[PDB]
């Protein structure tokens, strides 16, 4: 058994300090000197662990997520015989910030997981129909892990970037007939396209498109939106405390897959798609 | 300024009034930007120009500063005794209070106020409730039976001009939800008509 | 995968797209809770108890200006087709953290400084909409509580049905419609509470779907207040 | 690893409530106007969990007790390869009193349910050697979960009944060769007969059948017995802090099994038998 | 299914039904432990180890007019026939409850208000009846430590192999046999402190065993006893 | 008015007298309704027309008000030391009845008493056990070895008339169990044989 | 998740004591007597828990171990298939010591389980290849169970003593064929030789082999080595928060060995090998 | 089995005996760790970060005269050939307990009375010696957060690879080797930290062995100082 409590203060900001981070918004701006729809400086590191079957470190600000991926060969669920399995971990690490006590995932790590899986899943990027070695008894299990390595603020959506990007980032090896051969990258994992979230942050009258940690300590809520390259609509949340209007949900979806064109297109440079 | 209900029936979010009232803060009334709305399950009233909501609902007290309360011991400690009063909060009565003076070396046991024991008590500190059993009639329960009712519905069992009161009477109500002494049901009988006739 | 919109523009349980399922409310249900409700949504059955407001054990867990609110969705394990393990899940888990905070900011937790609100939530027949039924209870279970809160909340979940927006889905709906959105708010405030979005939809079916939502949630708003009501009117 | 520790106070009843209590016990009378030895109202509704294969909601007084079942076809015991599975599951669940934290069982749901499992299997009322579909092959596993929602009291005789009362209202689904076909009850969980809990309150000088939670609170210590309509004895436990003399569990039985009779008798009622 | 009763009106191990296996008991087995023992019954071994009294650390879970029983029943993976995991089952769990209860009637616990007293219990070997040699050497380590108590506890299972009523059963007949009673007493003070029944029994039955289990114990109690008084007289 | 036994050893539940005899309140003996029983391994004495239980086993001292006790400083908290004295119960000695002053500001570390340093010590106040240093003797010990006994024995290590004091003597004990000084052998024999000779 | 912290004083001894443990190693010798490279009194009983395979309970002074073992039949490891399994469990009970409060093995019964694990497995004295019943498709699992009963230091060399010793007394019972008749004894685990750990502390200026209870309260650290009978060096294991010079490892080993030399002469003796 | 040592006298890698895995260290690597750093040697590569000092809310689990350290080796669960389960395992709980300790000697934690320190190691990538690459970066992020220290500890495992003494052990070596012999020291200060042994060597070996992992280790030692010294000179 479980239950879910209202945290204490992670990152208590003084009175003063909400005042200068919002105070620049009448201008666009914000503190970093960034646009409210801009997202902050983003590098990803392909195959940034070399034991990763694929792997991304995302650097989003101070931000670092780094995803790995590991492939087994399973037998497919009985009611999915035709589809191999996607798992998806997310691991706040106590590297990441100075509350985070080591531990099995609590639930935002969790509620993280899920929504990636969610937004991978529904999306339709990883086609898992395609990760079938034999059908009805042999199939790939993708196992992502998604480490948050510094908690600087937005880590679902840089979550989203890593976990796309060490999908894509993949690497497929032979099957021999019944065992993996590794000496041997046959493939790569196939992909349809790649996703991203994109998290909208409520703040005083504004709307702040990935909040860093001074923001996301003075925000009402957030609700992040996923998007497909075609801008399709492939999971939301609305999270935290703080309610939300209709229009702003509204505003900030409309501002969302504004920025979500520009996201998805670095995200295809960093991929090499 | 206008009122949108007569003296109805009242529900959390519901919009009682429109305009600025001067209305003393009420936690069964939330106030935003000139509209009023019921924060409880209430009987929306109209006092004078102003307005309230009586709570139809709560099974806690909430201490305010002087309320004679009846409460039971729940642990004693080193130099005091740990009171429930039926609130969110757990009462403290200091020993010093009860005695008059200093805790002795070695002194008591549980023979002033034991567990399971009824006090009677005012509240002499709230901002946990600090009690006080100096005033008479204040102290341990001896005798008789110690009903429970919503401490929501306590003016109502007292009545206006004690006229309830009166009327149990002739055939102590704590503002506790707690009243020492069938009784019982006819208490009940106005916790659940407490809104008709 | 079934036909999910009938050749008669009907819906697998005779529905048509803006239709809720009957709706079915009870209060005082419990006699130790402090506030309690039993909210039938279609088959989906959650039941929910409230404690508190009441001092926090765990004192360094208590907040100083504010009561702490502790919010459990479980599921029966005889509520769903199969068996559910008992153990909670990480969905419970999940739809644990988003009720919760769907309540926060309806539940006055100012009022009641370094206490805790307990609220318990069971959903005893699983048929799609769990985590809005239990939401509804628990705020229904919080003002028969007598906790003062800023509104009640209403939900449903709206989604896509071959290509069809529609209002409250089934099991038959969430499992093979392309969209399944859960939505809940504070409807007299204007403020949504509770927002996800499972599956795929267009921005344009998205914002259709939403506009539905709020209709539907009108509707069961003014259940929720006429339920409240009933045991005194 | 793990530990029993003695408990708080859950119900500390003041010392002017413990005498009331008692006070008309003289007269054989208790604080609700019943007998020492009447059980209170008692309520079962049958299919109350309508996705449970069988239930029953049990209200004994205050005391509020959901059973469902889930029949699952599972490989049978190496050991018992001729006979069916029967798990018995009790929650005391955070909504049914105050105190109750969310978590996985503790020592007294453990009690209770080993208590309600014992009184069925030693009853041999649930007789799984007829619950195999193929011999050594396949058989039904019965998955009993009694879920307290409001604590009144008595709880293990509320388990009780609502466990045998889920387990006659199980529905048996056709079995088609390999997998269960949901849309037609081919038949119902075979049952030899109904058992009963009856749970026997040591009160001052008094014994009291079917404690409510003031009594529970005052007992000295409680003794449950546990029958079949022939009245064998199918299974006892004393239970609480306190000690009994020889007598009294000699005259706890005998007034046990007379209340035993009549339970049944409306526990048959309710059942439809 | 073995038989249970043999032609010449005997037992398995040879015994006949109103007759004790062999009882060894061992004080002072630990030396860190406060108090400490060892019983055997047949092959049925435990060992306890007392602590205390002592300050109880979780302070909130301390009593103010008592001190805490804590107690651990446990059994080695290498106790039984199979290998047990170690990690505690729900077995012990009930059993540990259930042996704790019985402890709670004999320790004079009110004479050390906010401490605890610790209780842990290990069988070495289980061949039936491993609750009650557990709780007598949970005795007799309290004993053993000093520890203030109304009497010591003496208890064995009585039972039904082949109708036939016995007094302390092996594994043989607790597993086979129709009927398993464990009961355990404070026998100078006329009081039941575990009372427990698996199995089957009529009411006849069931007072036959009863009176039976009386004469065991009132055995296994003076022998409990003359070991206690073994190291000084 | 009957006692059972002689100058028996005894055990928990063991039957040692019947009728109404005025005897104090013993941990060692339970009274019920005439009949006393001991609640101990012990030796059952008799004592004029009264008799007690001689407890044979204990490792726990029990709190006594002006007992001297030898305790091993466990922490250093910011007021006081927290000692133990063999007891179910921590004690506890305020820095200001060590220094006979106010505890200065950032004032000491462990220079009067550190972790690890015994104390002889007298109980002050006990009804968690308050210690004193006040009298000469009590302090820190410097020098010397402290033997750890069964609490229980203390008296047979002193002995009626100090007569076991002084063959070990010739050859400081503490009701706390311990002593501050082979010695330790000849303690260990009496713990041992007790009951003998 | 999980973490190692720095724990409290669990026997703080006085700085008068200190003094007297160490001021007869002048001497070469200790506070019972013992000279510095001395044991303490052994007892090693075998078949001690007589429902084990095989077991020994081990009175090394005033700790107390028993270890037993349990056989089972297992398929062997895909990537083992020609061996069976050990697995070590060593627990830390709470009879042991004042301190140990119940629960699953902390990290110094794991760190205990794992070097005694490693001894065994290191040493090639149990050698697994010869655990098989039927190549690839059934081996022996051997469960040694190792229960710290009294704690009264070097709790480490005592584990390994009941593991040989249990091991060595470990009964095989006849396979038929599929099942094992545990009538029918028709072996005994087949080992290679003994082998012991041996604990050398490092307390002041002096390295005292097999540490007493005070003794290791007082040290700086303490080096496990382990031997065969040839003297091969089979595991090593600094332990304890405080370090060692170069010096005093190679001086602790030197002292070791030559200990390990009597100390496996009187296990042989324990054993009847 | 694999050959370890080649016919030219050489390792799987191409190293000699005595050679080390090229080394690279990073430093203030992550934003919110009071200090932290990444350690590779070889393919083996961990960060480390380093919270505090700062008291220790489990204030009954502070000590009076030291902050405690609290220390955490974990692997991801795609650091190694096959997927870690990455709920921790024995040996990380193992290595967890030995890194503290190794670090016990070094951090100067009387400075810090009722504070915590905490020291959260991740291996990304395990290719052999990681419980040391962890154990350097933890010390390396240590200095790095101005944490006083004895001394910086650098360590290598040492080994047997078909009977030759090798410096920095392969995943290969350490699979398939005779003996892994990870040792860690403060250079400086003549002390050692860390010493485990798994495997077998002859007491000659050891010594061999020994002397070998204190060459690399004051190379090792070299480069962490002039790590430490990169940012400012
Ligand atoms: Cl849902
Ligand atoms: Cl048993
Ligand atoms: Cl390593
Ligand atoms: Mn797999
Ligand atoms: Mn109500
Ligand atoms: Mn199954
Ligand atoms: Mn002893
Ligand atoms: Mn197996
Ligand atoms: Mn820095």
């Amino acid at each position: 058994g479980h239950m879910s409590s209202t945290p204490s203060n992670q990152n208590i900001i003084p009175i003063i300090k909400k005042e200068s981070i919002v105070s620049l918004f009448e201008k666009g701006i914000r503190q970093d000197g960034r646009k409210l729809t801009d997202y902050r400086p983003l590098s990803i590191t392909l195959d940034y662990a070399k034991k990763a079957d694929g792997s991304a470190l995302v650097k989003l600000g101070t931000t670092m997520v780094l995803a790995g991926t590991k492939l087994e060969i399973d037998k497919p669920y009985e009611d999915t015989p035709n589809q191999g399995n996607l798992i998806v971990n997310v691991e706040l690490l106590p590297l990441a910030y100075e509350t985070f006590e080591p531990g099995p995932p609590d639930e935002n790590a969790i509620e993280l997981a899920r929504v990636v899986d969610r937004s991978l899943r529904d999306s339709k990027a990883l086609d898992l129909t395609k990760l079938v070695i034999e059908p009805g008894k042999s199939v790939w299990t993708v196992w992502l892990d998604v480490y948050v390595l510094d908690y600087g603020g937005n880590v679902l959506d840089a979550c989203t970037l890593a976990s796309v990007a060490a999908l894509y980032n993949t690497k497929v090896y032979k099957v021999e007939q019944i065992s993996v051969n590794k000496n041997e990258v046959v493939g790569k994992l196939p992909l349809n396209y790649p996703v991203v979230t994109i998290s909208v942050a409520k703040v005083d009258k504004y709307l702040v498109v990935d909040p860093d940690l001074d923001e996301e300590s003075i925000m009402d809520a957030k609700i992040s939106f996923s998007y497909t390259p075609d801008l399709k609509i492939v999971g939301i949340q609305k999270s935290g405390k703080g309610s939300m209007s209709l229009q702003d949900i509204d505003q900030a979806e409309n501002t969302a897959r504004s920025t979500a064109v520009k996201l998805l297109e670095e995200l295809k440079k960093h991929l090499g798609i | 300024k206008i009122v949108l209900q007569p003296r109805s029936i009242v529900v959390p979010g519901e919009l009682l009034a429109e305009g600025e009232f001067q209305i003393p803060w009420s936690p069964y009334i939330l106030k935003i930007n000139s509209k009023y709305y019921s924060t409880v399950v209430g009987l929306f009233d109209v006092k004078d120009t102003q307005f309230e909501v009586i709570p139809l609902e709560g099974s806690f007290y909430y201490p305010k500063i002087n309320d004679i309360v009846i409460g039971l011991v729940e642990d004693v400690e080193i130099y005091g005794w740990v009171v429930d009063i039926k609130a969110p909060y757990k009462a403290y009565l200091p020993a010093s209070n009860l005695l008059g003076r200093s805790i002795n070396v070695g002194e008591d046991l549980r023979r002033y106020l034991d567990v399971g024991d009824y006090v009677i008590a005012r509240i002499e500190n709230f901002d946990d409730p600090v009690l006080s059993v100096k005033g008479k009639d204040l102290g341990r329960v001896s005798n008789g039976i110690v009903i429970d009712i919503m401490p929501v519905k306590v003016p109502r069992v007292i009545g206006k001009n004690k006229s309830m009161y009166e009327t149990l009477t002739s055939k102590f109500v704590a503002n506790n939800g707690r009243i020492w002494a069938i009784l019982i049901e006819a208490i009940r009988k106005i916790e659940n008509e407490s809104h008709i006739k | 995968r079934p036909k999910l919109i009938l050749d008669d523009g009907k819906r697998t349980d005779g529905r048509k797209p803006d239709e809720l399922r009957s709706i079915k409310i009870e209060l005082g249900v419990l006699k130790n809770a402090d506030g309690s409700a039993i909210f039938e949504m279609g088959n989906t059955k959650a039941i929910a108890a409230v404690y508190g407001p009441k001092e926090m054990h765990p004192r360094h867990l208590s907040l100083p200006d504010r009561a702490v609110l502790r919010v459990r969705y479980h599921m029966t394990p005889f509520s769903t087709d199969e068996r559910k393990n008992p153990a909670p899940s990480r969905r419970e888990i999940e739809l644990s953290k988003v009720i919760r905070e769907a309540l926060e900011s309806a539940v006055l937790v100012e009022l009641f400084p370094r206490t805790a609100i307990d609220v318990f939530t069971e959903i005893l027949q699983a048929d799609a909409g769990s985590r809005l039924v239990s939401l509804m209870a628990a705020s229904l279970a919080l003002a028969d509580a007598g906790i003062p809160m800023r509104d009640l909340i209403a939900g449903v979940a709206v989604g896509k049905a071959d290509g069809v927006i529609i209002l409250d889905l089934n099991e038959t709906e969430a499992m093979w419609g392309e969209a399944d959105m859960p939505i809940a708010m504070m409807p007299s405030l204007n403020q949504v509470t509770l927002f996800q979005l499972n599956g795929s939809m267009t921005p344009d079916e998205f914002r259709q779907a939403f506009d539905l939502a709020v209709k539907g949630i009108n509707i069961i708003y003014n259940l929720e207040r006429e339920a409240l009501k009933s045991k005194y009117v």
